[PDB]
């Protein structure tokens, strides 16, 4: 019932983030349902590049988005205790919905 | 400390000038690694010049033999001190005693040839405990002379030096305080050796570089040599007057202005605090105001209700002292700004002198010279692991394995009596550690310490613990748990039967010899060997100063 | 000033203190040297002195 | 009775002969001689005088 | 209209991004605002400090700036005291404690940015630009970097008409995204115009 | 942290007959003595046989 | 058909040290396994000591901080003697904040949960004023043996202490006669170790036997 | 540098530190580095040994091999005070000197120092090996007495070893060779001095 | 080595 949502862009940096929070939780609580992912999220935007003319130069960029949900099974007073002010992933948005 | 001393350590420590002996006794008010403040007792105190003393200790600075003359505070806070007493231990002192080297567990046995002539063999347990790790300080000077083609440059505007040399330098050439350098980096940058360089055909094309007429004078930054590590702890910059101070020299000037400003202001504040405490002590009687005393600001504690007595006379004398401190603080801060701001007379034709203090920490290695206090010298020859050491049937490894064969020829038989009496001292210390680690009440500690302090013939000591009152005995046992110090005067010393009776008080064997196992084979050495504690000194004939 | 500064500066008895131990200070200050001006050297002295 | 830093760690003392004169101030040669040298005392007695 | 950056097509797959932190669309603004104008004030003072890249990674309610120079000592001024002067002028601007990471490079002369402002540091006084480049180009060639194509722009030689030329030495990947090549650009505004610079220095591969 | 210098018999210089000389390297700064002592004490007695 | 040793009794007589028992053993194997396991336990066991310290207002380790009656060097020695257990982490950074008159004990470290101090009464230094506070970061990592500072720091504010990654202190075996089994000429191996609290004793004897059986893998089947 | 013992050595070889070995053999290392082809100009080689990279220690163990050095005690009185050894490299900063050779140098180990000299040319290497080697000086030139006499620890080890006592473990047992004499001493069934009929050849 | 390894299979 306790949810640990993690919100970032790339799967190449969140992949060490789902490893650090299931194993440090196992050390203490050892009570987790396993990481259940979310569909990858795409924000594509075509933009004009010529400074004053020519509505043909549209280059596609995208700010990509990814979400992964940990979902520990039991409200443990040891998992949250050891992993309160602790998150390896840098430049990340953690959502510890208790 | 020496476990086996002669009682002459306190005369050599106090009657020299390395410790901070109290001038007037009293109560400590503020202990710090920098300063110590004594509040003087009232039965030792002048009527005027209210008086609480400040001892400014001498922290890490260079001696003449490149050692590290430190002073550490050894008193607690709120602690009484008597007139004629140590407050701050110095170099090689401890609680006012004289501790030159350190006392280690020694065994006399031939061990596989590594202590052949006079050599010494030391376990790695000694170097792991950081217990001979001496601290040395080297002073490196750099002058800015005055030659032809112009004066020199100390600035870091220099070519050639990659962005690897100059990362450890300040924008103004001098290495900043704390940069841990290696052997052969740059401490002070000084573009000075300026010779000559040709530029013909091939190098004539090299004259058509950035429009620069020619690169004749050799661009080159005075870089320093190798052999020593360290950590730059202190930088001095002296400037001959008239020369432009650069930004670092103004930094050091602001720094020392700030330090001297804070120090004299704290002199005024601390002595004013003692003066106001005197005013509070006087106004306990004779027109006392219990509530009205702290309603008004504290600088006016004189115009309160009190007639012409000794107390208004004393408040007038303290007002004289206070106004003297005010005008004295004004004139002394002006004179100290003058001393910091002025230049210094120097050598003929020098701009500025930069002095940098490297602080090497030299540990121990095969090749240093250690020696006891009887003439048993020796180059330490192999720093063994912990496991190879001969241990006994308790488990503890011996630290140092000497050579027995130096005793019958070089007739210093005193080191074996010192070894046996040191083992007796550590046996008493181990029994105190056993009776204290089990959290025993003070009665059993009083019993055992009294039995260990009587123990002899008609002697001089005759102490009794029945006037120590159950709190000093715990702190005395806190100081005795690493061994019990024993005085042995020179020609009136401890005889053999007294050493035997003290080895019988601990549960050690009478002959002083424990049977010892081997570390390699794990099987017993025949004919049980002599172990004990000898107080061994590291000498400053090191091996990375001769090689 | 030249005479007293030459005596305290470089004499055969105004010597550099070995600062490395409290014992070495307090036993270098207590020293009865036979050398110096009005004495002998290591070559002059025999066995008597 | 003992001083308060002598109740920290009182050194065990063997020894039999009861002392009668304690060890003097070990730096009295230097300090007493130079106090004899520079001290306001005429009658041609002080060093400079 | 030519010459796409191999930088922007290769960020992340081989070379890390110049900013990495999450934000919502709503706090996309205030995170963005701090980044430009203090790097503007960073490039004002640390222009002479020989810096290579400034990656600013500011987590939620946090900010960290990874300054990548080769002469940090001169910046610190003395025992990292000017470092706080970089910190006091940024803390009351973004309102968040902005900690500063001056993580240096051991090798300054193998960097795309340093070779760019090298000619620009010596463009003010009129230099024969070829030998100025050639020196740095040869130095960067022999020091291990296996490929270089180096550019200058403006009105080179006190010229009036348009002029640009490049000096090819080694490998230049623009159709192979796997390999490792960087690029930067600064400008030289003076009493005669803007005399500009690009570079393409090749490091290696997987 | 549990990774040591795993050793091996680099050569068996069996000198003549009924006599060998087996050298083993590399061991830790202290494991040569413990393997020499363990193999020496076991071969001496534990090793069975008939006589 | 040699009798094989099996652990029988782990007498945790105090909090630091214990007395494991190897039983039974044919004659000769007592001293062999005793010396062997003693030398492995003293040689190389995984400890959890400290590497780097960064006191806040301290440039180099030879300075002094305003308001603490010990030098920064003595604070580094007292932190070098810190007995700490880590759980599933190569290295870890502990944080210390303390303000007020009195000692700074080892229980004033903000523990990261998995990090467990085993002796919380350990003194580091003594603060000695009303507004004079230390605030340091401590770096604690795994290791093996003794890794000094001279072998292995990039800013000027780090301070490197030596690293004694070694949990045990004193290993003493005492072989003795066995009577539990009716068969005589059997031995009991009783090993009294001396841990500093960072290593379980059965885990220590298990890692020592694993290391020794890994060493005999060079010439066993 | 300061001397120390190192009793694992033979009388023909002595221990010599790596730092002194890399300083005394700079031109041989330069020549070896220029032969392999690792570098080009001499400067490059001086930067390599100024940095002390990972490849110059194999170069150093190549030049030290079969190249004797002249060890010399500072008050040299007779010709046995300059003797030529082969270096064995030492982690350390102290010359390890074989103990028997000490009785020739009048060298104890109470703080002594010795100088090392390198025979540069080829005739000097051959003179160090064929005239001045420490195996060649085993008799004192003043007389016929051996100068590699075992000095102090080793005669105590022998005098305790070859002696006897009127009762020990294994008194008066009979042994089929010296090999099982050492096997009975090591296993713990006899004593080092216990009188016994052996069969020696 | 086989004897000494068979005397440690109850630990590892």
């Amino acid at each position: 019932r306790i949810r640990i949502r993690l919100k970032a862009f790339d799967h190449r940096l969140i992949d060490q983030a789902t490893a650090e929070i299931v194993e440090t939780a196992k050390r203490t609580g050892a009570q987790v349902r396993g990481p259940i992912p979310l569909p990858t999220r795409k924000e594509r935007f075509t933009v004009l590049i010529s400074p004053h003319v020519n509505k043909d130069a549209r280059d596609q960029y995208e700010i990509r988005t990814h979400l992964r949900l940990v979902d520990i099974v039991e409200p443990t007073e040891k998992t949250v205790d050891a992993l309160m002010r602790l998150d390896l992933a840098a430049g990340v948005d953690v959502q510890i919905s208790l | 400390k020496p476990l086996v001393g002669t009682g002459m350590e306190r005369a050599v420590a106090v009657d020299s000038g390395v410790t901070a002996v109290a001038k007037r006794g009293g109560v400590v008010q503020y202990v710090d690694a920098s300063r110590i403040v004594i509040k003087v007792n009232e039965d030792e105190m002048y009527p005027g010049e209210a008086g609480i003393d400040i001892y400014n200790l001498t922290k890490y600075t260079r001696s003449n033999q490149n050692t590290c003359i430190n002073q550490m505070p050894c008193v607690s806070l709120g602690e009484p001190v008597e007139r004629g007493d140590v407050l701050a231990d110095g170099p090689s002192t401890d609680l006012g005693e004289l501790a030159l080297g350190q006392n280690m567990r020694v065994a006399f046995m031939p061990w596989n040839g590594y202590n052949f002539e006079d050599s010494i063999l030391v376990s790695e347990r000694v170097v792991q405990e950081d217990r001979f790790t001496t601290i040395h300080i080297q002073e490196l000077a750099c002058v800015s002379r005055d030659t032809k083609l112009g004066p020199e440059e100390i600035t870091a505007d220099i070519p050639n030096v990659g962005e690897a040399a100059l990362s450890k330098l300040d924008e103004s050439g001098i290495v900043y305080i704390g940069a841990e350098v290696t052997g052969g980096d740059i401490l002070v940058g000084k573009v000075t050796p300026k010779g000559e360089t040709q530029l013909t055909p091939e190098e004539k094309l090299l004259r058509a570089i950035f429009g620069e007429k020619a690169s004749d004078v050799k661009d080159s930054s005075l870089r320093v040599p190798n052999g020593v590590s360290g950590t730059v702890i202190d930088v001095q910059v002296f400037t001959r007057d008239g020369v432009e101070k650069d930004k670092r020299a103004l930094e050091i000037e602001e720094m020392q202005l700030k330090q001297a400003k804070k120090d004299l202001s704290e002199e005024l504040q601390i002595l004013e605090a003692g003066l106001f405490s005197r005013i509070r002590a006087v106004l306990v009687a004779g027109g006392v105001e219990a509530e009205k005393l702290d309603k008004l600001p504290r600088d006016r504690w004189l115009e309160l209700g009190l007639t012409d007595e000794e107390k208004q006379n004393q408040l007038e004398q303290l007002a004289e002292q206070y106004d003297e401190l005010k005008h004295e603080f004004e004139k002394k801060l002006e004179a100290k700004r003058r001393k910091i701001t002025q230049g210094d007379d120097l050598a003929p034709g020098v701009l500025k002198i930069v002095k940098v203090y490297l602080a090497v920490k030299r540990r121990i290695q095969p090749g240093d010279k250690m020696a006891g206090r009887h003439g048993n010298k020796g180059v330490i020859s192999k720093i063994n692991p912990i496991e190879d050491m001969p241990y006994d049937e308790n488990g503890t490894p011996v630290d140092i394995v000497l050579n027995p064969l130096g005793v019958p020829s070089r007739m210093n038989i005193g080191q074996i009596l010192e070894t046996h009496l040191g083992m007796a001292a550590k046996g008493i210390g181990d029994k105190i550690n056993a009776m204290l680690k089990q959290q025993q009440e003070v009665a059993k500690l009083r019993e055992f310490i009294q039995r260990a302090y009587d123990l002899g013939a008609d002697v001089r000591q005759k102490v009794d613990l029945s006037t120590f009152s159950d709190e000093e005995v715990m702190r005395l046992a806190e100081n005795l748990r690493k061994g019990m110090p024993i005085a042995t005067p020179v020609f009136d010393g401890a005889k053999e039967a007294e050493i035997k009776e003290l080895l019988k008080l601990g549960d050690l064997p009478t002959s002083g010899q424990i049977r010892l196992y081997d570390g390699r084979t794990g099987e017993q050495f025949e004919r049980p060997v002599t172990v004990g504690y000898m107080y061994m000194l590291k000498l400053n004939h090191l091996v990375d100063d001769k090689m | 000033s030249a005479a007293v500064k030459e005596f305290f500066g470089s004499s055969q008895l105004s010597q550099f203190m070995d600062q490395n131990n409290p014992l070495s200070e307090i036993t270098h200050k207590r020293r009865i040297s036979a050398l110096g001006p009005g004495g002998l050297t290591r070559e002059r002295a025999g066995f008597e002195v | 009775v003992y001083s308060y830093t002598e109740k920290k760690r009182i050194r065990k003392d063997f020894g039999k002969r009861p002392q009668v004169l304690d060890v003097p101030y070990l730096l009295s040669i230097q300090l007493d001689s130079f106090q004899k040298f520079i001290e306001q005392d005429p009658e041609g007695q002080y060093g400079l005088e | 209209g030519q010459k796409v950056h191999p930088n922007g097509i290769r960020l992340g797959i081989v070379k890390p991004w110049n900013s990495t932190w999450f934000a919502n669309t709503k706090e996309f603004a205030d995170n963005l605002d701090s980044d430009f104008k203090v790097r503007q004030y960073l490039t004002k003072e640390l222009a002479k400090a020989s810096v290579s890249r400034i990656v600013i990674e500011r987590p939620a309610k946090s900010i960290r700036v990874t300054i990548h120079t080769a002469r940090p000592g001169i910046v610190i001024g003395k025992k990292g005291e000017d470092v706080e002067k970089l910190r006091k002028v940024v803390a009351d601007i973004a309102g968040v404690p902005a900690q500063i990471n001056i993580a240096e490079v051991r090798k300054p002369e193998l960097d795309a940015k340093l070779v760019a402002d090298s000619i620009t540091s010596q463009l003010e006084r009129r230099v024969m630009f070829r030998r100025a480049m050639k020196r740095a180009v040869q130095n960067a060639m022999r020091l291990g970097a296996k490929g270089i194509k180096v550019e200058v722009s403006g009105r080179l030689g006190g010229a009036e008409i348009a002029r640009t030329e490049w000096y090819r030495e080694g490998r230049v990947p623009l159709h192979t995204l796997r390999a490792d090549i960087d690029y930067n650009t600064s400008e030289a505004h003076t009493t005669y115009g803007v005399i500009g610079v690009k570079v393409w220095i090749f490091k290696g591969e997987i | 942290v549990t990774e040591f210098l795993k050793p091996r018999l680099v050569d068996i210089e069996q000198v003549s007959s009924t006599h060998a000389k087996v050298t083993l390297e590399p061991l830790e700064r202290g494991f040569g003595h413990t393997l020499g002592n363990a193999l020496r004490r076991i071969l001496l007695s534990s090793m069975p046989g008939c006589a | 058909e040699f009798l094989k040793p099996r652990l029988v009794d782990i007498e945790q007589v105090s909090s630091t040290h214990a007395k494991v028992t190897l039983e039974p053993l044919e004659r000769g194997f007592g001293h062999t396994l005793g010396n062997a396991l003693r030398r492995i336990l003293l040689s190389s066991m995984p400890g959890c000591a400290v590497t780097e310290v960064e006191i806040d207002g301290v440039l180099h380790e030879y300075s002094t901080k305003e308001g603490v009656q010990e030098d920064i060097l003595e604070i580094l020695l007292n932190l070098k003697g810190l007995a700490v257990r880590v759980q599933g982490k190569d290295e870890v950074i502990l944080t210390l904040n303390k303000s007020g008159i009195g000692p700074v004990t080892a229980a004033d470290i903000t523990h990261d949960g998995d990090v467990e101090i085993v002796k919380p009464q350990h003194v580091i230094c003594h603060l000695t004023d009303e507004n004079a506070s230390i605030s340091m970061r401590i770096k604690v990592q795994r290791g093996r043996g003794y890794v000094p500072a001279s072998t292995r720091e990039r800013p000027i504010g780090r301070l490197l202490v030596d690293a004694c990654y070694s949990p045990v202190e004193r290993i003493a075996y005492n072989v003795e006669a066995a009577r539990v089994e009716q068969r005589t000429d059997l031995d009991k191996l009783v090993i009294e170790m001396e841990t500093n609290g960072t290593i379980d004793p059965e885990e220590a004897i298990r890692r020592a036997a694993t290391i020794l059986a890994e060493q005999l893998e060079a010439f066993v089947d | 540098s300061v001397i120390t013992v190192g009793p694992y050595l033979r009388l023909h070889q002595c221990g010599l530190p790596k730092k002194m070995a890399l300083e005394l053999f700079k031109p041989f290392i330069y020549g070896k580095l220029e032969l392999r082809g690792l570098a080009t100009t001499i400067k490059a080689a001086k930067k390599m040994v100024e940095r002390e990279e990972a490849v110059v220690w194999d170069i150093l163990d190549e030049v030290i091999r079969e190249h004797p050095v002249l060890l010399n005690r500072a008050p040299t009185l007779h010709r046995l005070g300059i003797q030529a050894f082969e270096p064995v490299l030492i982690e350390g900063k102290a010359i390890q000197l074989h103990p028997l050779v000490c009785a020739a140098y009048n060298a104890d180990f109470d703080g002594d120092q010795m100088a090392v000299h390198v025979p540069l040319t080829l005739e000097a290497q051959l003179e160090a090996r064929a005239l001045m080697m420490s195996t060649n000086n085993i008799l004192s030139p003043a007389n016929g007495e051996p100068i590699i006499v075992p000095s102090q620890d080793v005669v105590l080890g022998l005098y305790y070893m070859t002696r006897d006592c009127v009762n020990a473990k294994g008194e008066g047992m009979v042994l089929t060779g010296p090999k099982e004499a050492e096997r009975l001493y090591r296993s713990g069934l006899a004593s080092l001095h216990a009188r016994v009929k052996v069969r020696i050849t």
